């Protein structure tokens, strides 16, 4: 939801 | 606050208030132009090539030292990118954005190669002399002993900065997102990891974190595993011109004294643009391009800059611009209020342009924009 683009962001950095 | 004319006049000045007198010469073959280069250029002292150039292309006879100089910058400028010196790497597909290689070390004459390519840069500047590599605006920058920002990632790395404007913009401490101040790094198979700052494998990224992380990572996403490469081709540079001679440059006038001002075809422009929620037959477009239309080249140019992120046109022209992700010709989207300035996404070569209210209004936010933001 909202923690599916946190786990993206953290991927990416 | 200053104008470029007024820049060139003065370092160009500076430049002619440092000559030295006599020539120096360099012989080189068209099929082994960078070695010949490379030794002649590095054996000779570095303020012997202050002095007037002599370039013999060996073999060639139809001469003019003032051309085959031109030619001979030109040739060697694209050969240094040749992939068998693994000097250099584009971030992005189809020769996108030109950076540093981190595993050029498997060139083991790599930092002195680097050095070279310094010397060449400068000779080009002191002798008004134009190159065709095509380093990006981050690189003139760090010439300009300017930092990177933020809006610079989006050149090199779209999805990064928008996972760093995403942190910018959230609550940390309500997503659960857990990031710490160190970096993976793997070059040539060899893995390192590099801590932020002191501690900072240990130090966990809060809200009260976010800003000095994000400005770290900012700056280490453009420095990482070429910190010894980029300081090499400065020290090049600044044994033959100083960098302190660019003080009054930004890194969109500095492109330019590198690359030269070309006169910017309108109709090649205006084909070759596509269209977002506007069209070709939208109020703020056709303001746009009467906008356009009574600037001079340079600030067409400056336009140029603003949106793709270079005044460099590919061979073809405009129908044949390259973005990120590929191919992606000029773009103007309707993003925005009308109380902001336009924005540029230079990845996507793409212009933000607010649904303005008045010819006035677009006229001095885009003339505001395309000279004092990036
Ligand atoms: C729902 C949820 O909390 N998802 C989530 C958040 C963050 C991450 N990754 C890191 O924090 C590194 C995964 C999943
Ligand atoms: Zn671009």
């Amino acid at each position: 939801r909202r923690c599916i683009q946190a786990a993206r962001v953290c991927a990416v950095l | 606050d200053r104008s470029f004319r007024w820049k060139y006049h003065q370092f160009r000045f500076l430049c002619h208030s440092n000559a030295l007198p006599s020539h120096v010469k360099i012989s080189v073959s068209r099929q082994t132009l960078f070695e010949d280069s490379f030794q002649q250029i590095m054996n000779m002292k570095p303020y012997d090539l202050r002095r007037r150039l002599y370039i013999i292309m060996r073999g060639e006879e139809g001469l003019d030292y003032g051309g085959i100089a031109r030619e001979w910058f030109f040739l060697l400028s694209h050969e240094v990118l040749n992939p068998m010196y693994c000097l250099f790497e584009y971030a992005g597909k189809n020769n996108y954005c030109l950076q540093i290689n981190p595993a050029s070390s498997i060139n083991p004459d790599h930092l002195t190669y680097f050095r070279f390519i310094g010397r060449f840069i400068a000779m080009a500047l002191y002798h008004g002399k134009f190159i065709d590599t095509g380093f990006t605006l981050p690189f003139y920058k760090r010439m300009l002993n300017k930092r990177p920002t933020l809006k610079d990632l989006e050149s090199i790395d779209p999805e990064f900065y928008n996972s760093i404007v995403w942190i910018k913009e959230n609550n940390l401490e309500e997503c659960g997102l857990e990031l710490y101040f160190i970096q993976d790094m793997e070059i040539l198979g060899k893995v390192t990891t590099h801590e932020l700052k002191e501690g900072g494998e240990s130090i966990r990224v809060t809200e009260e974190n976010k800003e000095e992380y994000i400005m770290l990572l900012t700056d280490w996403r453009f420095t990482r595993g070429v910190e010894e490469q980029t300081k090499a081709f400065l020290d090049g540079f600044n044994e033959v011109a100083p960098l302190e001679w660019l003080r009054y440059f930004d890194e969109k006038e500095l492109e330019l004294m590198l690359c030269g001002m070309q006169e910017i075809d309108m109709s090649d422009w205006q084909k070759s643009t596509i269209y977002r929620h506007y069209t070709k037959n939208s109020k703020q477009i056709q303001w746009f391009w009467q906008v356009v239309k009574e600037m001079d080249n340079e600030k067409r140019i400056r336009l140029l800059q603003f949106v793709t992120g270079t005044c460099r046109l590919p061979v073809g022209g405009f129908a044949e611009l390259i973005g990120s992700n590929g191919p992606q010709k000029f773009c103007i989207d309707k993003v925005g209020k009308e109380t902001w300035l336009p924005r540029s996404h230079t990845c996507f070569n793409r212009l933000d342009l607010p649904p303005y209210k008045s010819y006035e209004q677009l006229r001095e936010k885009l003339l505001y924009a395309i000279e004092e933001t990036e």
